[PDB]
């Protein structure tokens, strides 16, 4: 428990922990993490069987071997034979608000599992959504300059808001468990396809499958380590 | 020096190519373990030698290139403060981070962070920090060096406590 | 190793293999139980040769 | 490579019995008086070095899994160069680091294993 | 004129982050969680044990904040005064009670989190915050209890309702176990652990699997549990476990299990086997058989259903867990990573305060049926709640 | 809380320059550095004084 | 030894597949071929 685990990326600061006994057990939320408050699963449950989900009492594994198991808070509610349909529409619905934003949905494609969690206490963070396409060629982040302006108009008037960004499917909240099924770009420019001897080395996008992109890497840090200048030039302790 | 830096950066590029062959080699099933040592243990022992040997050459490189009036060097030469590893990591390359004797492990499924694709055993994916401090760490490096660092903060408190009881 | 033979890589292997614990298990690819009722010939094409020596 | 039999009446499992007289293999049930003659003479197998499961996960939608790396290798069957690839999905300490590739047009699986003893996967 | 469809760049992140922080602030984890307590959890704590043996609670109202005075009496409280006076920035709770025959209303003080919807400071403007002597930079998210500002620190625990598998070390006679901690959002927060154990280490003789049910004093062979649930034939049993007819390796591992339950061939028997292990000698068969049914329907995987028709669902889920145990024993899948943060849940103000005020509402509702079990014939202890919170 | 009277390091009076510095920015539209050098604060020590002042008293005056 | 495949074939000497799968287990684990108990790997170093 004391160690920094890979899975705390983006959710808890990798620097702030007290010395001594509490080292590693007291943590601090990264500047943009949030924690689920819980939400009732019944409309998702109802939804799934509108969409094909076959109930456990019907399930006969020997007759439907290719089937995706569907779990919701921990409970096997049945089996689905096109989870790809089901998964595109679940996500569409959460990117519009019809499923609450703080719900988590993971399809595990090889494990033939689709798990969803609407319970409190899960910790999460936002990322940009990256979508093929466009029309214009590559995979591109769903936010574009015109969004940003609407944002800055609003700032300056002191009405397009953080929520307007969720509602329009430009940004989405992702927890650790759903993090496992995505591929995230570290900077927006990893999406486009003679360097400065004094810059650091970066190891390029050998990735055409991104699904998301970080908003900013400096958001992995917590409150305290957000006050250090150049922490990326310091030995970690 | 600009020329030292290019030599450091090639130093480092060569080690990443050694790694790349050893990889393709294990990937084709051509690599042999030797004697009660697993194939993957052989592979890791070799990539970590490669990467450490690089860090070190890169850092010898930087030492040499600094002049006698270099005040870091003047401290090291006197004996009053600092050592090679410090030159190296400040100026040439920080190097492979480790947690429990090994390269950063796959704590997501088959990966060390979600910014990478699965089954990636490359330097960057497992915690080689190519950059020096001067130059700065990338985010992924930064996080693997904090993993590193945390293990010594812990190990340090366990040491101090174990040691004190012994002593009494 | 014994004073003479202390730089024979090949007398150190021998030494290694006289000491290193080795069970059937470490050499065995798979085990099988078959019904092969008639101990003078065999349902297994391949061991015709083996049986053929008794 | 055992295959497993059940009672046509009870659906409980069947157990081996020698027909002492005629030197043959039967399976009987312990619940019914059902019996049937054995399909092979192999009743039991124990693989110490196994490959079952190297390929677990190859699924119709493998290619929509954004986490998987991709390469431009060509397949032996389709001559296509849209693959995804992974390592052995057995989770052994003593596994090779060999790659398993999945042709995303023809679904043919193949390996980078130059000592390929494998036909199937 | 700059294209509205143009792709963003790195600087443009800050615009989106500013927007996050104008909305959310820095302490939303605190607020969002208290708000939901107030707004939803509270009322749901009331509609679990609403009724007794008659008397049934309906709606809650939450006062703004106030004090019981020394003389001149009951008064709006702002946070600046509670700090200074060693007060407790609380509001009160009123239920809607009903007598009906079968053989407003104050109930308490809720300490309220600053900048929650209930607290004066959440609607206030900057001038209003200065009049009130509160710094416009303070951000809330804490309580004032006897004058002192008190924060609750999130607590990290494992999630419930998750299957985990583990190997177990060397001298143990079990080699792997699979475990869930079954639990509820609706019911109470009652936590049964199922464990599924594979007995004998790698090549023992008949490695078997058995499960630990609550109040049952012996581990039960898994096929006996499948029979008590109604899945009788070896064939149907193994198909709930090994969902792939050619995995001859998994099925060869479930043979000893088939032998281990061979003696029990029908559901009645299977219940009895179980019921006997939970009752004393002397207990009659029918009452034994029903003891086992009630354990299975209520205290075996209760996150699934705790109600009557739900046996196919539990069976499959037991099966699944045994599949997960075997896939690890067979070295197809690694033992579960007890450190994966996604399998953790952190408990903040709301949940922390509901563990408490549930516990306490169940005292308060038990002092009501003692105005009533010793009534040979609106008389309620408020403070038990008030001070249980504050304390 | 309020402009300091002098540069901590050199002694230059600087507590008579705050109203002007702020006038020079909002009224005559200079960038912070041009404005500082117009008030004759040309060593980096004095510049730091005005440039990094924070007039907390302006907040403190809002309380009754 | 020449033989191309290495095969061991054993039989006992009435219910007879139990002795066999235990017998197998003795095979596999409690039969010291070469070497000395307790010593798991041995490595040469110069
Ligand atoms: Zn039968
Ligand atoms: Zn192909
Ligand atoms: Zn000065």
């Amino acid at each position: 428990p004391r160690q920094l685990h890979n899975t705390h990326w983006g959710l808890v600061c990798p620097a702030e922990t007290p010395e001594g006994q509490a080292c590693g057990l007291v943590k601090n939320l990264s500047l943009m993490s949030c924690i689920s408050v819980g939400t009732d699963p019944m409309p998702i449950i109802t939804f799934l069987s509108e969409w094909g989900m076959e109930p456990l009492e019907d399930y006969v594994p020997h007759q439907s071997p290719d089937a995706t198991r569907v779990f919701v808070n921990g409970v096997w509610h049945g089996v689905h034979r096109n989870p790809a349909r089901l998964m595109e529409t679940l996500r569409t619905l959460r990117r519009k608000g019809d499923i609450n934003p703080e719900v988590s949905m993971i399809r595990d494609i090889r494990e033939k599992e689709l798990k969803i969690f609407t319970d409190a206490g899960r910790v999460y963070r936002p990322l940009f959504i990256v979508e093929d396409d466009e029309s214009l060629g590559h995979k591109e982040l769903k936010v574009r300059k015109g969004h940003i302006a609407k944002l800055m108009a609003t700032e300056y008037q002191d009405e397009y808001t953080w929520s307007s960004l969720l509602n329009e499917g430009l940004v989405e909240y992702i927890d650790a468990e759903e993090e496992e099924s995505i591929l995230i770009a570290m900077q927006p420019e990893d999406l486009e396809p003679d360097v400065d001897p004094a810059k650091r080395i970066r190891v390029s996008h050998h990735a055409t499958t991104f699904t998301h992109c970080e908003i900013h890497p400096s958001m992995i840090l917590g409150v305290a380590a957000s006050i250090i200048p150049f922490p990326d030039h310091n030995q970690s302790p | 020096d600009g020329p030292t830096m290019r030599e450091i950066t090639e130093t480092i590029a060569e080690a990443k190519k050694k790694v790349l062959d050893v990889t393709k080699e294990a990937q084709a099933n051509l690599l042999t373990a030797k004697h009660g040592m697993t194939l993957r243990e052989s592979f890791e022992d070799n990539v970590v030698r490669f990467l450490n040997e690089a860090r070190d050459k890169a850092g010898r490189l930087a030492e040499v290139n600094l002049k006698d009036l270099n005040n870091v060097k003047q401290m090291v030469m006197a004996g009053s403060k600092g050592s090679f590893i410090n030159i190296a990591q400040m100026s040439a390359c920080v190097g492979q981070q480790s947690v429990e004797g090994k390269r950063i492990a796959f704590g997501f499924v088959d990966r060390t962070l979600p910014h990478f694709s699965k089954d990636d055993y490359s330097p960057e994916s497992k915690g080689f920090v190519e950059n020096s401090y001067l130059r700065g760490l990338t985010p992924q490096e930064f996080f693997f060096h904090a993993m590193g660092g945390r293990e010594g903060l812990i190990d340090t408190a366990v040491k101090t406590a174990e040691t004190g009881y012994i002593q009494r | 190793l014994e004073p003479g033979h202390a730089a024979d890589q090949e007398q150190a292997k021998l030494i290694r293999s006289a000491i290193e614990h080795t069970t059937l298990k470490s050499v065995t690819i798979a085990s099988e139980i078959y019904y092969d009722p008639d101990p003078r010939s065999t349902v297994i094409p391949e061991d015709e040769e083996i049986i053929q020596l008794h | 490579m055992t295959t497993f039999r059940f009672c046509r009446d009870c659906n409980n499992m069947l157990y081996p019995r020698e027909d002492k007289e005629n030197n043959r293999l039967l399976f009987e049930c312990r619940t019914c008086s059902y019996v049937e003659e054995a399909g092979s003479p192999l009743v039991y197998r124990h693989e110490l070095i196994t490959n079952i499961g190297e390929t677990a996960g190859v699924v119709q939608d493998i290619g929509s899994d954004p986490t998987l790396p991709r390469s431009d290798r060509e397949c032996p069957k389709c001559h296509s160069r849209e693959n995804v690839f992974f390592q052995s999905q057995q989770r052994r300490k003593d596994t090779s680091m060999v790659l398993f590739f999945v042709c995303l047009s023809c679904s043919h699986i193949f390996t980078s294993d130059q000592k390929n003893k494998r036909t199937q996967f | 004129f700059e294209d509205e469809s143009a792709p963003i760049t790195a600087e443009d992140s800050w615009a989106v982050i500013s927007a996050f922080f104008r909305e959310k602030g820095l302490v939303s984890q605190q607020l969002d969680s208290f708000n939901q307590f107030v707004d939803y959890t509270l009322q749901d704590i009331i509609c679990e044990d609403s009724t007794l043996i008659e008397i049934s609670f309906g709606k809650i109202y939450v006062t703004k904040p106030m004090v019981n005075e020394s003389d001149g009496v009951t008064h709006a409280l702002y946070p600046q005064e509670a700090r200074l006076r060693n007060l407790t920035y609380s509001s009160g709770l009123f239920v809607d009670v009903k007598k009906r025959t079968y053989e407003k209303v104050f109930i308490g003080r809720l300490p309220i989190m600053l900048r929650s919807k209930n607290c004066y400071l959440s609607e206030a403007t900057e001038s209003d915050l200065y009049k009130l002597k509160e710094c416009p930079f303070d951000m809330g998210g804490y309580f004032i209890i006897n004058g002192s500002e008190k924060v609750l620190i999130a607590q990290e625990r494992s999630a419930g309702n998750i299957v985990q598998v583990f190997k177990k070390a060397a001298p143990s006679p079990i080699s792997h176990v699979a475990e869930i901690r079954s639990a509820l959002e609706k019911g109470s927060r009652f936590i049964s652990t199922l464990q599924v154990k594979l007995y004998g280490r790698e090549g023992s003789s008949a490695r078997t699997i058995k499960a630990t049910l609550p109040y049952i004093k012996q581990d039960i062979p898994i096929v006996i549990i499948f029979r008590a649930l109604g899945i009788i034939p070896d064939g149907e049993i193994l198909e709930h476990i090994c969902y792939d007819v050619n995995d001859w390796q998994m099925l060869e591992m479930l043979k000893p299990c088939v032998e281990d339950g061979f003696v029990i061939q029908d559901r009645e028997t299977a219940l009895d086997f179980i019921g006997r292990r939970g009752t004393a000698l002397g207990i009659k068969k029918e009452k034994r058989i029903q003891y086992a049914k009630d354990i299975l329907q209520k205290e075996f995987l209760p996150h699934i259903t705790q109600l009557e028709g739900f046996e196919s669902r539990k069976a499959f889920f037991l099966g699944y867990m045994i599949n997960r145990l075997l896939l690890c024993a067979l070295d197809r899948k690694d033992q579960d990573d007890r450190d994966h943060f996604g399998k953790k849940r952190l408990d903040l103000a709301g949940p922390l305060l509901a563990q408490l005020f549930k516990t306490l509402f169940k005292k308060l509702t038990k002092d009501i049926f003692r105005y009533m079990q010793r009534t040979v014939e609106l008389a309620i202890n408020a403070k038990t709640i008030t001070s249980g919170l504050k304390y | 809380m309020i402009v300091p009277v002098r540069c901590f390091s050199c002694g230059k009076v600087v507590g008579d320059k705050w109203e002007s510095y702020l006038n020079l920015l909002q009224e005559d539209e200079l960038d912070e550095g041009t404005a500082l050098s117009r008030l004759g604060l040309k060593r980096y020590c004095c510049r730091r004084m005005i440039l990094t002042h924070v007039d907390l008293i302006e907040k403190f005056l809002r309380y009754n | 030894d020449n033989d191309e495949k290495l095969i061991i074939r054993c039989r006992v000497v009435a219910e007879e597949d139990h002795m066999l799968k235990k017998i197998e287990n003795t095979m596999l684990e409690n039969i010291t071929l070469r070497g000395v108990e307790n010593i798991e790997r041995v490595v040469m170093m110069k």
